Formats: C-alpha cells, structure tokens, sequence
C-alpha cells in the first residue's frame, strides 16, 4: 500500500504494477536478424464492431526505432507519447539521431524517478524497443515499470513468458550464436511465427497477428497483406 | 477532538489551549508598577549548577532603551519572539523616527503568537509574557502581558508560570487598586516578598531588573537584592 | 488443470438459479401450509383452557399437530439447505479485491443460516412433548395442582406452536424477499469484464 | 507494525524508513572492496536473471572520474540514475570551479549530500542502495568508502555488503596486512567472492575493476605532460578467469 | 494528543516527537569537554568499530570550526555534516562582514536557532545532535557551550553527552578545581572517561582528542585536534600499556 | 480500493472501474461512420412538460469539422470538450490546416489520461464518440475513462448499448460497403428508438448531426428541420 | 541449516496436491454413500411413524444404520485431517508481507475445520442412539405417553440421521469448489520471483 | 547490574536451539509411535463392532491401550513445556518497536500452546475410560440395549483413540515446520545493529 | 497535602527491588524443591501403574506428596503476591502520556496474574485428592473396572502432580526474565528530566 518502502524494502506497488502490465492478454516476441531486427506479438480484435487499422501494440517512434508494449493501451499511449518526443528532442539538441539503447534509459530513469519522488502513479506497461543501429547493429533492449532497462539476444513479454522463451533457448544452445543466422526479413519473420505457433499449441490467420521489422534505417510496421504471404511462405518449408 | 484548526463541539481549539499548559510547566515571571516605576521579578531554575556562572542567560531582556519583558516557558522558543520583536522595534524607528509605544509593541508580539495558530502546518509558541516600560516623552508606567493565543492585556500586576495562582492571590490583597506603590525602594519591597511563597530562601533565585522613565534601565546585584530579603524577614518575624 | 476445472463444472451444472427458484416459488405458496399449522394449534388451546381436570390417557389430536409441526421443520431445512448448496459452490477464489459480489452471498448466508437455527429449537419438541409428561403423568399417586400442571403442559405446549409458527412465516417470508433481490449477484459475482482497461 | 513508516522518530531514537531500506541492502547481491597499499580493488557478483539476456551491456562497477570508481548491492534502478547526477555534481559543483578533478572523500560526502536529501522530506522515498566508491587523489593516496541511504560514509581497509557480508567479511577479516600490493588483493578478492556465489565463476559472470595506475594509451591524445591517463581499470572478461589459476 | 508529528502537542504542553530526539543521543559514543584557566579540552570516545576501520585521514566525533572555535558530536552522522557546514559558512559571513572573529556565544545561538525552527514546523523532523562548543574569543575569553535538538544552548565549567553522561558527569562533579590547570584535565578527561566503558579496556584507536589554548608567546590562539600518535603516548604518561 | 492513483494486489484500479458504472448509468449515445462522414445521435430525457424542446443540446461541435457526444456525467462531459477545443484551435494556429482526428482523439485521450495517475484529481465520468472528415477519410471514435478509445464503424454507450450495438452488427454485413449518407441518419433515427426502452414510461427528444462532403460539404451541422422529420417517421413505422 | 532444510523437506515431500487430489477425487464420488445414508433412514421413519406400540427389545435394523453412518464420519474426518495436514506443512516464515497467500491458507482451514466439528456433534451418537433408551426401557413398570417415548426416541434419532446427512451433502461440495479454486495458492503462497527490481 | 544479567544468563545458557533441535528430531521418527498408537486401536474396534454380547469383567487388551496412549500424551506435553521453555526466556525487552521477531515468538508459543491444549482433553482418558463403566457395569440386574451399550463404550473409546492419534500427528507436524522455518527469529529477536545510522 | 506524601511515602518505603530481588533470587535456587516434586511423582506412577489389585485403606506416601506440593503452591503464591504489592504501589497518577512505563508494569502484572492462577486450578487438589475416593472407596460393595478406578484414581492424581510441576517451572522462568529485563521500568516509569525544553 503506498509509493514508500515495506518492511523488507519492497514497495509492492511496483510490484503490482507488474501484472497489469501482463494483464491485456497479449504475447510479443523479438528476435535479431543479421541487417534487421523482428517482434511479434498477437494481435486480438474481440468486438466485431471495431476497426484493425486503429488497433496495435507496435509504433513508429522513430525513423528507424520502434516499438512494442506488452500492456494496457491508455498507458502505453502516453510512454509512447513522451518517448518520441525524448528521440525529437535529442536529434535536435545533439546532432545524431538517438539509438535504441539510450532511450531505454532515460526511459527505465524516467520510470524511476517517478517511483522515487511520487509524483504520479507508474504505468503498467513493459516497452521492448527495437532497431539496428550503426554501433552495436540489431539492438534489443526492454523496460518494466519497476523504471529498469536491459539488454535481450531475443525476448518475451507475454501471459506466457518463459513457454516462447525456453524454446528460443534450446534453439539457441544449438544454433549456438547470439542471434538468428540469415540474410532476409521475410526469411527471419517467417522464423518467428514458426517458432511461436510451435509454442503456443495454436495457428494464427492474417489478422490474428502483429508484427514488426528494423532494417537498416528504415522501420515500418508490417501491415495486413503481408503479413499474410508469410504464412504462405511458410507452409510447405514446415 | 484535539489536533487543532478545527473545532470542538462546544467551539475549542484544545491545542491553543494545552500550549497554556506548558506556560505553567516553566519558570515564574512577575511584574509590579508605581508612579514612577515598574519592577520585573523573575525566579532562578538553580538546579544542575556545575556551569559558569557569568555568560549563562536571564530572564529579562531589553527590547528597546526604554522597554523591556520576561516570560515563562519554552527558552527554546521565547529566544526567537525577543529576537523578532527587538527586530521591529527598529523597523518602527526606522520608517517613523518616533521610538516605539509599548501598547504597539505587545500588539506587535502578540500579532506573531497569533500567526502561529492560523496555517496548519505550524504549532504555537509555549510561551506567555510580561512587557513593561515607559512611552516616549511620558511618565506613565505600562504593564502589558501576552500569551500563546494572541491575546494582549494591560495589568496593574500579574504573573504567569508554574504556582502563579498562588503569588497572584497574595498580590491581590496587597496591591492597592486605588492606589499603586508610591517610592520606588517600597514598590520593589513589594514584589521581593510576593516570590518568596515560591523562592524557598535565597536571593540566590530571585532576579530582580527595573526600570524607570527616559530610557533608563538596571538590572540588580545579589547583595541589593540580598538586603531586601534580611529587611522583610526581619518585619516577618516582627509581624 | 484440464480434469480440475471438469468438476468444478459439472457440480454448479447440478443446481442453479433453475433449482432455487423453486424453492422461493415452492415455499411462496406452501406458507399456507403454515397458515394452516397455526390455526390448528390455536383452535387447540381452547379446549384445554376449558376441556376442566381428568384421569389421563395420551391426547390423540395432539400428536397429531407436533406430527405435522416436526413434519414442516424438516421440509423446510432440507429446501434452505439446498439453496446453502447452490451458494457455496458458487464463492469464488479467496482474494482481496471483488468483494462486494462475495459479501452479498456471505450476508444471505448468515440470513439462510439463521432460518435453519429457527427450525431445531423446536423440530424436536415432539419427542420432548411427550418427554416431560411421563414425568408429569407419572407421581400418578398425588399437590392439587400438579394435576392441573397437566392441564398446562398441554396447552403450554400448543401455545409454542402457534408462536414457532407465527414467527417461522416472517422469516420465510424475510428470505424470499431477500433471495429474490440480489440472486444475480448470488451467481455471478465478480463480472471481470473491466478488461476495458488493457 | 509500530511508530515505523513514516519519516519521524521511533520513541527511543531510531528513524523509521531508514532501517527498511537497509534492508533492500543486506537482501540485495553481495559485493566487495580492498583497499591495499599499491591500488585498490572493488568486485561484485553478476547474477543474470536468464542466459537469454547479454548481460554485457549493465556495469555494476562503474566510473564517476578517471581516478574514482564505485559499485553497489542492492536496487539496481537506484544506482542506475544515482551515478549519473553522481557525476555531474563531481563537475558543475567542483571542476567547472577548480579546473581538475575531485579527491575521493569530497565527491564521495557530494554523492552523501544527495543521498541526504532523499531522507529530510516527506513526499521521498531514500535510496534502497548502499555504495562502495574506491578512489585516489594526488594528496590523500587510495582510499575506500562505503555510503548508505542513511546519506552517512566510512573510510574502510576493505569490506563487503549484501546477502553475504557476515560471512564475507570474516574471511576478509582473516586474510588482511597493511603491506598487501594489488595483485594479492586482487587475488584475494576472487577467492571471497568464491564463497559468496551461487551461480558460475566464469569471466562474464563476474563484475570488477580497480583503481591501480595511469594508463598514457587510454587518452587518445599525446604531447601534454601533466595529463597522464586514467587509473579506474575494469577488467574485462578476459583478464580474469587467468587469475583463477593460483588459488 | 499522544506521539506523532512535531506540530502536536500533548494535553500537557508536551512535545514528544523532541523528547525522543532529545533523548536518541544516549546512543552515541560519550564525548566530553572540560574548561581550565588556560585551555579547553574536548574528550571524545569512537563508537561503529570493527577491525577493518581506518580514521587516521578522517574523523567523526571532533570537528574544527573556526581557527578558534571548535565542536563534539554525538547523534546522526548524516544530521551534523549539514549543520556544520552552514554553521562554517555563516561563521565566515561574520568574517566577511565585520571583518573580525566570530564571538562563540553568537555561533552557538545562531546553531541553536536553526535546531529550534525544525522544532515548530509541519513536514520536517527535528535534528538528532548534541554538540559541546569549546573556543575562544577576546569578549568573553574562553568558554565551554552545549546544545541540544531541543534548540536549547548551555555555559558549562565541564560537561559531557551521549553515552552513560550521568555515571560520567558525576565523576566530574568530583574533581574539578576552577583553575585547574589544562594537563590535569586532560588527564582528568581519561580518568572520567575509561570508567563509562564496555570494550575490555581503553585503547587509542577508539579515541577522539584536541585541546585550545592561546598566550603571551603565541599572541593569539592555537588549537590541535590530536594526531593517532601523540593520542598512543599521552595514554602511556597517565599510565596505560 | 479508495483512491485513484492505487493499484489492487494483482493490478486494478477500482475508481475507474465505477467511472465506467457510471457512464453505463446515464442516457445512450450512438455514432455511424458511413459512406463518407459520420452520424451521431443522443437521447434527450424528458422529465416532465416543463421544458422547452429544440433546447438543452447534448451534442457540440469542434472547430467547424468535428461532430460529437457522450453521456454519463454531463458536466465532465462539457469540461471535456472545452480542452478539446483549445487544442484544437491552438494547433490549427499553429499548422494552418485543420486538426487531423486520428491525432484529436490522442490529444483527448493523452488528458482523459492524467486523470488517472493522480490521486488529488476525479476519473473522467464519460464515455465520449465522435469523428469528423479531412484528407484521407472520415473516422469515429469512442473515449472511455479509462481514456483508452479506438476507431469503431459505428459506437455507442450508456443505458442501452446492446440494443444498439447488434443493432450495429447487422448493418456491417447487410451493407458491407458503408451505408448511405442519406440513409445513415434515418437509421440511427431508428436505432435510438429501439434503445431507449428503459425510460419507456418517460417520454423522450431525440438528437441528431452528421458530417459528410457531399451533404454537409465537409463540415458538421445539426440534423434539424425537414430531413429531422422523416427520419423519425422512418424510425416510427420499424418501430412496430 | 543443512539437517534443518532436510527434514522441512522430506516432510512437504510425503503429501502434496497429489494426495488432496485424491481426496476431493475421492470424497467426490464418495457423497453417493451419503445420499445413500440419506435413503436409508427415511424408509425408515415410516415405519417408526407407523408400526403402533409394542413391548420392547432393541432394533436391529436402526443400529444397522447408526453404525453405518458412525462409520461414514470416521472416514471423512481421517480424509479431513489429512488435507489439514497438507496445508499446515505449507505454513510459510511468519512476517508481514505477502501474506496474501498465507490468508487464502488460513480462510481454507477455518472451513475444513468447520467440516471435522460437523462430524462430531453427531459422530457419536450411537453410544448415544443407545444411551437414552436404556433409560427410556427401563421404568419398563407403566403414562401411556412413556410408551410413545419409545416410538419417538427411535424415529427422532432416524431424522437426525437424514438432516446430519442433508447438511454434510453441502458441506463437502462446498469444500470440494473452495479446495478446486484456490489450491494453487495454497501450496504456493509467495511467489518471490519479484526479484526483477534488484 | 553484575548480578543481575549473570541470572539472565546462566538461565537461556541451559536450553537452546540446541535443545529444542532435538525435539523436532526427537518428535520426528517418533511420530512412528503414533503411527502405530493408530493401528493397535483399528484392529480393537473390529473385535468390539464383532464380538457378539458377554457377561462382562474389565478387558485386559483396552486398558493396554488407553496405557499406552495416556503414556504417549505425558511424553509429548513434557516435551513441549521444554520448547516452551526454551522461547518465554528470549521474550526481549517490552517495548514499542523491533516487535516483529518478538511477534513471532507468541504466534509459535500461540500453536504449541494448542498443542498442549489438545494432549489435555483426552490425555486423562484411561481415569474415565474406566469411569462411565463403573456406572455402565453396575446395574448389572437389567434395555437389551443396554447390553448393547457396553458393547459400544468399549469400541466408542477405541475410536477416541485412533482419532485423537489421528489429528495429534498432524499439530505436531505442523510444529515442526512452523520452528523449522522462524527459529533464528525466536532466539535472535531483535538485532539491533542498525548502529550504522549514529 | 504534607501528610498525604509521607503515607504514599513510607509505603513504597517498605518493599522494593530490594525486595523482589529475593523473590526472583528465591524463586531461582527454589526451582530445585520443584524439580524435585516432580521426579517423586514419576517415582510413583510406576507402583500404582504396576502394583496390581487390593482391598483399600489410604495411601500415606501419595498424601505425602499432594501435601508438599499444596505446600509450595501456598509458598509460590504468597512469594508473587509481594512483587505484585511491590508494583501496585508504584503506579502512577493515571493520564494519557508517558504511559510507555505504565504499560510495562500491567503487562507484567498479566503474567503475574496467570501465575498466580495456575496455582489455584490445583492449589487446593489434597482436598480433593481424597474427595473422590470417598466416593470411590465407597460402594465397598462390588464392575470389575470399579476396582480399576480405584487404582486409577491414585495414579492420575499423581500424573496432575508431574505435569503442574512441569508447567510451573516454565512460568516461574518466564517471569525471572521478563522481570530481569524490565524491572527499572517498573519503579521509574516517568523519568520527567524532559524540562530541558523549558
Ligand atoms: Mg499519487
């Protein structure tokens, strides 16, 4: 109860702030490609009477970042919001555009910051960011809530976690490299899915799903069609 | 109902009224006035005394040439009023050349005790006081007290603190209303016995300071003090 | 989990709003059978108010209402201890949150719980209508007045219907009333479509 | 429950928040420091939260000035951001008004200064980490400090803090003379740390680096006399798992 | 009106939030200062010990205030290091401004002031500190000050705070002759000190020291805070190993 | 559960939860995107013969393009709209070109947020619809106090949303092309009526606007006068 | 420490969700042996209520249920005890923190252990069923209302035997939906995986 | 001052951890005394519930029984005294703070304390196994059914026994755990080396 | 007001730590007369438990035991009732501050209390010792078991000797600490050296 320390130094308001995060009910993956970077996560429309196009965890941040948030849309608006203009504001006063890396971290400060001088509430919501810059390529780096950031080879956020996780870790005791080995997107995206369908006991059609790609400077979310040929793609290769 | 800046059913505000209660946990301050004079009695908390006897603090304290107070209390606190009056006193002459009238003075201090119990966040000073001196170009002895709510009094005598009850009855049936201690030696006789109720021998805890018309001013010594003790417990046993 | 949740099911899908229903529309009308019970027993008093002194012999007819009173008890705790079954099957998983939906159910628990109490104070008093009277029919060898203690512990007892049932009407009542107002909350009780949010 | 939460004393004396967020401490991971007469060493564990994530991209130990570094045990967030105002304060508040660097004991009492402030106010929650700031300085030589939430610092030989400091701080104890030189504290910091693990005790499994001597390659630049090159050194991966040799 | 907050004040002009403060100071290590005739003594016994603690190039107990005033500690580390520091700076205003040494009786008030306003107001706690001001100014010559969070300031002839100060004050009420001179105080200082002590014995280590004295031959006045080496040997003049 | 700012034990927060209750609680708005524009329509309560009909408007306009309304506290709902018009105005003084409504809803959204991370300040009680036209399209939303919304062929809240919402659902697959300017209003005429009995015994005025390039010329205009009449009529023979 | 662990562990290690499965499994199916014990002695009232007078010596076919029904309470409050004792073992560190699960655990045993008070109340009135007639068939020496007793004395305690069974039908189903909700909480009630803040 | 913590002293230096390690221990395998005190009264109730009427004189094999249970309780009570001992001499300063290692202390003292509750309620059943026989065996010129009722005060107190046993295994169990876990708590209660603050 | 001091005066004059110093010095070596009552009854449960049958006639070593423990009880109960005396009259004017002492002395006085209780539910069991025997030994004329209860009877009241003598000492030791630690709070519970604000 409260944003002040518990007897065990544990302030669980953080802590509760983490299952809201998980709460939507939605998986987002992400994997590294070689000159480009993937995420995937789930895309639900329940109500028939709603619009895909206005529906999505994945934004344009920047020019060449973007990204994905396993968590309640009201609130990722607005760290989407706030983000975008910590990158707009930065090209500015800097002279380069801002890398994946360092927004995390204003970010995971920001977080922090408001946790410690209570002034708001943190938002329930776990941002994976995601681009290739051109001084440690295909980056990979998330934050939670509790205002903390990291670096992930490939990740997860989901209701289901560590089930999309082990896979990708067992794939990777093998493949034994830091990252997944090929020269195209599409080859890589169809990875993906594959290694997600295996590992939630389901099949997705071409609007069940969500995805994203970083290239080399250039992020687009992918769209509705598609997304679809890689299902096709994917098929027969199985 | 207490935690004040809010009201009892019977309208209190107990805090206000608990801070009196510290007045009485501290020291006794009394004051006396003439014709002429106006004589301040104090006690002395003679107790851990294993400390230099000079620089160590008294009551009494000048405010001004020509005006000076006392109280009973908090020292913590107290420090801070006189500091903050002594301030004004200036400001006044200052921004008016006129030197200060007492009746200002108190309303001034009073004004302060009274702001400490407005905005939450903040708690009353524990301290109740007597202010006494002579206006500019007069001769017109003025007795004042204040205390802790913000209420300002003039009195021909009073005391405050810890057994003031006791002292203030036997002041009432010895200071004539009709008419006030004549000579000064006989005013200040007057206020000396009126501390030995709580004294318990020795001038070695009675401090007496004076004060006349046109900025005079004096303290007393021990020994002064000493030959007023010996002159009334002579008539004592005479009775 | 796949098994676990099998059994939650199919004991919730044997009772229901369906079930008790009926019990509020079973105990509606059968609250005639109570308007009933009282009459007897009150027709009764008169006749052992004025029915003057005797030489004793097990009275026939009042068997005959205590057989009938111990009768209802039973219907009746069977009939509330099915709508208790239907409610606890129904209280969700033991948290901090939700709780308005829980303390609704909870209340009419304690509501229910008390009907029962009602009916065993009193569900017995045949086999103790007649347990004080071998007792009082025995000392068959005289107090004049003990004779006319019989003449009470007859009437006595046929006072205590009358009023057990007097009041037993109102609590039913009171629990139709207050079944027929929440109930929705009874079976539903934590909605979770606030999902609005995510 | 009791007078606890809450920024105000306990009827005897003792501040309530403080001890809790103490508590963040001794729970938190355990980490080291030795001071000894030729460099001075400070280590801590790195105990990744899973092998999918390339912990190579969170220092632990970390560099305020190239001649002070420090590290922590406890909320990681907190030292995250404490360390970069932990900086500035070491510039705009010292070299913007004296041209050089601080010595070790004021930029440590700088970074006390801001650990003050969190605890004298309500509406601030203190910070959940205690630091171990290893430094030098041209006039005082090495020093060791070591900084709770509680804004307070001691000047240590060596020492530990986190889940095992009882411990720790008994081997420590045992294994110390005032003539060590580096390379023996070195060693002997791995062979504490030892113990303390639960995990591996590979390299990247393993955070530390030192304060030792002027590295004149490090600069990038050559032909000033004075400007030498930074003494924090944070060995890598490589340079470590060598020493694991002589136990 | 029982405990909490500073603003409250019990049913009899109480203010328990200050007397617990007030009272926290029993926690600290005992620290003494004795007057003489011709110098001022400050006595001080180290308190957080282990064995891996250095205090050579540092100390916390006996801090330096002015070239002629000086200070002992004995409550929250973090406390003090702030109060000490504004009460260096404002000491320096006094320089700036009348162009002269800052009179100790107006130091420790000033001190004692800012204590007493944390004392009054709603969203800050009161100080934890306990201070004996020792120094020197040509007003009033020597004198010993005290103070506690309760802002209140005091004239001692002798005085110790923090730890076991009753046992140890009575001890001085004993021997203590007005003019005493400084190495009997300073030697008195040991002899009150080591009877108030829980370590086996006393070792220099766990000791804080320095005196004030001025003359004919200075001109002026010098005060030592006591090195770890002439600390080891004075122990051994009043006979200690 | 007693605050806003407050998370429960497994991530919830209570206030506005009963922000929603009380958005269901109040009248039923509605909203269709058709052909090109939108189509709105609230449910005016009459309380008694004492009031003056063509009056209390519960619908408001935004700049001069952007139709809308909500329902559940009026109030909040009028505060609402009045930020939304400063934002508005503001931005058009600043780009020149009228304000975008996939951004507007945002710019709402993003205060409709706030008001629920501090603890000092009350959720916002409504549900809001609305859309408007511009360059590429018209489009329709609907804010939540939550302050999450998102793009809908057609919205509704308050009393009576099911009625109205298969309601929706029908149009979509019967004209799954969008349906006709014209017709759109008339229809919406119809699914109030539908909707609104609840308050059946309390006779009730019906609201409406609409936006559209061909019928309102890119504009938004009150749904009054002659076209007003006949959409009622249409609505009042479905209703049997 | 390293003794200290083992014993913790061996202990938790002999009884787990594996055993109480078993239980609600077993004590699922197992109510048909109750809305048997039901059956039973309504069958008989109806001789008890009509089978007039007679001149003693003790039924068979009465103790034939008592003993049944003795029998049933003894197994359940074994089948009890032994979920009690599941959780209990599972009792974490006593503080004041995540005690969210460690409540669950508490709530849960306040109902078990309401279930194993309902058995005793009634899971021994066989020594009892017997109890008062030895009482009631002695005074074998003649009220007309004595011999009654005696048709009452065997017909009351057949009613206490269909209610004690009607209530215990609830009772168990209850617990059957609380255990079937909760349990994962009841054997994991502190997580600690919110380590992700350090 | 000396003397006084000399007392304070040798007194907690006479029990310890150390002592109470072994009852944990000690109270750990000899559950198995239990385990068997349970099967001895199991196999008893079959020879009773069929062991067809008699002519009475004390059974030797029963009292072999009540004995051994009797003997079982003193055991375990005196047992726990020790660890009750062993924690009422740590019980710190009384005071408004550190009080949550003092809290724990009375939570377990609060369950031990149970525990000695529950060996008292039975463990006097032998002096009143006897006792209710004396009553039950007199009489002796006779109900059929009280024949039948000492055939049901032999077997009714060999269930007391399997239960009692039943449930018994299961409150020390739980101790054991509960000590297991906290222990370090109950003997170090306060720290207090947040002397790192001055 | 004179008069009144001296009364209030020479009272807590007469009885102080002085005093109970000797109790908690008393009650220490005392210990030994109790670990001692025990071992005698222990002694003595093995000849009744094995000292088969006989024809009655008062047990004089078992009278010699109930006598030395009624005997200490009466010791014990006087020794507490000065440490109570001793704190009653230190306790001071009643009012809502420094009430930090105040509670210390009513929490001790509660465990004085129970102390004091203890020795009352058997303090007085000599009297009562041969208070069912007279029953018992009565009925001189023969349940076999009856003889059994007799031997019983003498073996379970020295069982009530061992276990109230082994709770005892506990209690005893408990209250040595709790004194030994608080003590100076209990005769200076308002220090009031707090004028150094005024
Ligand atoms: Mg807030």
């Amino acid at each position: 109860h409260i944003t002040i320390f518990s007897p065990e130094g544990r302030l669980y308001q953080v802590e509760y702030a983490f299952k809201a995060t998980n709460q939507t009910n939605i998986n987002s993956l992400a994997v590294r490609g070689k000159d480009c970077t993937v995420v995937i996560s789930q895309k639900k429309v329940p109500d028939k009477l709603l619009d895909p196009t206005t529906v999505s965890y994945i934004f344009c941040i920047s020019r060449t970042i973007g990204m994905v948030v396993n968590g309640p849309i009201p609130d990722a608006r607005n760290a989407a919001l706030r983000a975008k203009a910590e990158a707009a504001e930065f090209r500015y006063k800097y002279g380069y555009d801002m890398p994946c890396d360092v927004l995390a971290k204003r970010m995971a400060n920001l977080s922090q910051i408001y946790t410690q001088r209570a002034y708001m509430r943190p938002l329930g919501v776990i941002l994976t960011f995601v681009s290739v810059d051109e001084e440690l390529g295909p980056s990979i780096y998330k934050t939670d809530p509790a205002g903390y950031y990291v670096g992930y080879k490939a990740t997860a956020t989901g209701p289901k976690q560590q089930e999309i996780t082990t896979n990708l870790e067992n794939h990777f005791k093998k493949s034994k490299i830091d990252h997944i080995n090929e020269e195209s997107w599409e080859k890589v995206v169809e990875f993906a899915i594959t290694h997600m369908i295996d590992a939630l006991g389901t099949e997705f059609s071409k609007n069940d799903l969500e995805v994203g790609v970083a290239t080399k400077d250039k992020f687009f979310t992918l769209s509705a069609e598609n997304i679809e040929e890689r299902l096709v793609a994917i098929a027969e290769q199985d | 109902d207490r935690a004040l800046s809010i009201f009892s059913p019977d309208g209190h505000i107990f805090q206000v009224e608990y801070a009196l209660e510290a007045v009485k946990r501290g020291t006794c301050a009394v004051g006396v006035k003439g014709k002429n004079c106006v004589v301040l009695g104090c006690e002395r908390r003679s107790t851990l005394k294993l400390q230099d006897t000079r620089i160590t603090p008294s009551k009494v304290s000048k405010i001004d040439s020509h005006v000076v107070l006392s109280f009973s209390g908090l020292n913590a606190d107290s420090r801070i009023l006189i500091e903050k009056a002594r301030v004004e006193a200036q400001s006044h002459r200052l921004t008016l050349e006129d030197p200060v009238t007492v009746e200002y003075l108190t309303r001034y201090v009073a004004g302060v005790q009274q702001r400490y119990t407005q905005s939450g966040g903040v708690r009353p000073f524990g301290v109740s006081t007597l202010i006494a001196g002579f206006d500019p170009r007069d001769d017109e002895p003025k007795l004042y007290q204040t205390e802790p709510s913000g209420i300002y009094s003039s009195w021909s005598a009073q005391t405050i603190g810890r057994n003031s009850k006791t002292v203030r009855e036997f002041l009432e049936k010895n200071y004539d209303r009709k008419e006030p201690p004549a000579t000064v030696e006989e005013c200040v006789k007057l206020t000396v016995r009126s501390l030995l109720e709580v004294v318990q021998t020795g001038a070695k805890n009675i401090e007496i300071t004076v004060v006349k018309p046109d900025s005079d001013i004096v303290a007393l010594s021990s020994e002064e003090i000493n030959q007023y003790v010996t002159q009334i417990e002579q008539e004592k046993q005479e009775q | 989990a796949a098994l676990i949740q099998n059994l939650r099911d199919s004991y919730t899908e044997t009772s229901s709003f369906a079930v008790i229903e009926e019990w509020a529309a079973g105990t509606l009308q059968e609250i005639e059978g109570i308007a009933k019970a009282a009459a007897e027993a009150h027709g009764v008093i008169r006749n052992s108010t004025y029915g003057r002194a005797q030489a004793e012999k097990s009275p026939e007819q009042l068997l005959g209402v205590l057989q009938r009173y111990q009768d209802l008890c039973h219907n009746v705790y069977c009939q509330a201890e099915t709508i208790r079954t239907v409610i606890a099957i129904r209280i969700p998983e033991h948290k901090e949150e939700d709780n308005l939906g829980v303390a609704v159910q909870h209340a009419v628990l304690k509501i229910i719980d008390e009907l029962e109490i009602k009916t065993l104070g009193s569900g017995e008093k045949s086999g103790s209508g007649g347990a004080p009277t071998p007792i009082g029919m025995y000392a068959l060898r005289e107090s004049p007045s003990l004779l006319l203690e019989l003449r009470q512990i007859d009437a006595d007892f046929m006072l205590k219907v009358e009023l057990a049932t007097t009041h037993l009407s109102t609590m039913v009542r009171a629990v139709i009333n207050a079944y027929l107002l929440n109930w929705k909350k009874l079976i539903q009780p934590r909605t979770g479509t606030d999902h609005m949010v995510s | 429950r009791y007078s606890f939460s809450l920024t105000t004393f306990s009827p005897s004396g003792k501040l309530g928040q403080i001890d809790y967020a103490l508590t963040a401490v001794k729970q938190g991971v355990t980490s080291l420091g030795i001071k000894a007469t030729n460099g001075v060493v400070i280590a801590t564990e790195k105990k990744s939260s899973s092998p999918l994530a390339m912990s190579e991209t969170l220092s632990k130990v970390s560099l305020l000035t190239p001649d002070i570094g420090a590290v922590y045990s406890g909320m990681g967030p907190d030292y995250r951001v404490l360390v970069d105002k932990s900086r500035k304060v070491a510039h705009t508040s010292y070299k913007r008004i004296y041209g050089e660097y601080p010595p070790t004991k004021l930029l440590v009492s700088e970074v006390a200064k801001i650990m003050q402030e969190a605890t004298q106010s309500g509406g601030v929650r203190p910070f959940g980490v205690s630091l171990l700031i290893a430094g030098h300085d041209e006039f005082n030589g090495f020093s060791l400090y070591q900084v709770d939430p509680s804004g307070s610092y001691f000047p240590w030989k060596a020492t530990a803090i986190g889940k095992g400091s009882v411990a720790a701080k008994t081997f420590l104890e045992k294994r110390w003379n005032d003539e060590l030189e580096l390379e023996d504290a070195i060693h002997i910091a791995l062979l504490t740390l030892k113990e303390s693990v639960e995990g591996e005790f590979n390299g990247d499994t393993i955070e530390l680096a030192i304060i030792g001597d002027e590295n004149p390659d490090l600069l990038g630049y050559t032909g000033i006399p004075t400007d030498k090159g930074p003494r924090f050194r944070k060995l890598t991966s490589q340079e470590i798992n060598d020493r694991l040799e002589a136990l | 009106r029982y405990d909490s907050r500073t603003t409250i004040f019990s049913p009899e002009g109480r203010l328990y939030q200050v007397e617990y403060a007030l009272e926290s100071i029993s926690h600290a290590g005992t620290a003494i200062g004795i007057m003489a005739s011709d110098g001022i003594v400050l006595a001080a016994e180290r308190k957080v010990t282990s064995t891996l603690l250095e205090q050579d190039t540092s100390t916390e107990k006996l801090y330096k205030l002015n070239d002629k005033i000086a200070v002992a500690v004995a409550g929250l580390t973090a406390d003090a290091e702030i109060l000490i520091n504004t009460a260096r700076i404002h000491a320096q205003n006094y320089l700036k401004t009348y162009n002269e040494d800052i009179p100790v009786e107006i130091l420790v008030r000033r001190l004692s002031d800012i204590k007493q306003g944390y004392t009054q107001h709603g969203g800050l706690r009161p100080f934890g500190v306990s201070f004996i001001y020792a120094g020197y100014d040509d007003r009033y010559g020597y004198q010993l000050y005290t103070s506690n969070p309760s802002g209140n300031y005091t004239g001692w002839k002798a005085i110790s705070v923090g730890a076991n100060t009753s046992a140890a004050q009575t001890l001085l009420q004993m021997d203590y002759k007005d003019d005493m001179k400084v190495d009997d105080a300073i030697e008195l200082a040991l002899k009150t000190l080591s009877k108030t002590t829980d370590s086996s014995a006393l070792t220099y280590d766990r000791l804080e020291f320095a005196t004030i004295r001025k003359g004919a031959n200075d001109g002026e006045v010098y005060q030592k805070i006591f090195k770890p080496q002439e600390i080891k040997d004075i122990l051994v003049k009043t006979g200690i190993t | 559960d007693l605050s806003n700012s407050v998370f429960s034990p497994d991530g919830r927060n209570f206030q506005v939860e009963y922000a929603v209750k009380a958005v269901e609680n109040g009248t039923t708005s509605i909203g269709i995107k058709c052909n090109d524009g939108v189509v709105f329509a609230v449910e005016k309560l009459i309380t008694s013969k004492l009031l003056v009909p063509q009056k209390n408007v519960k619908i408001q306009v935004v700049d001069r393009h952007i139709g809308c309304v909500y329902s559940g506290l009026i109030p909040d709902g009028r505060h609402l709209v009045n930020r939304g018009r400063e934002e508005a105005a503001s931005f058009k003084k600043l780009y020149k070109t009228p304000i975008p409504i996939p951004a507007f809803a945002d710019r709402l959204g993003q205060y409709v947020q706030a008001h629920t991370l501090y603890n000092s300040v009350r959720p916002f009680g409504v549900s809001t619809i609305f859309g408007g036209v511009d360059k590429n399209g018209a489009h329709l939303y609907m804010l939540e106090p939550s302050g999450s919304y998102w793009g809908y062929k057609g919205a509704a809240t308050g009393k009576g949303r099911q009625s109205a919402k298969a309601e929706l659902e029908k149009l979509v697959d019967h004209h799954p092309e969008g349906l006709s300017a014209r017709e759109a209003v008339k229809q919406a005429a119809k699914i109030i009526y539908l909707a609104h009995e609840d308050n059946k015994e309390k006779d009730f005025e019906l609201e409406i606007s609409w936006c559209s390039l061909s019928e309102t010329n890119g504009l938004h205009k009150f749904v009054k006068g002659d076209l007003l009449q006949e959409a009622i009529d249409f609505a009042q023979k479905e209703i049997n």
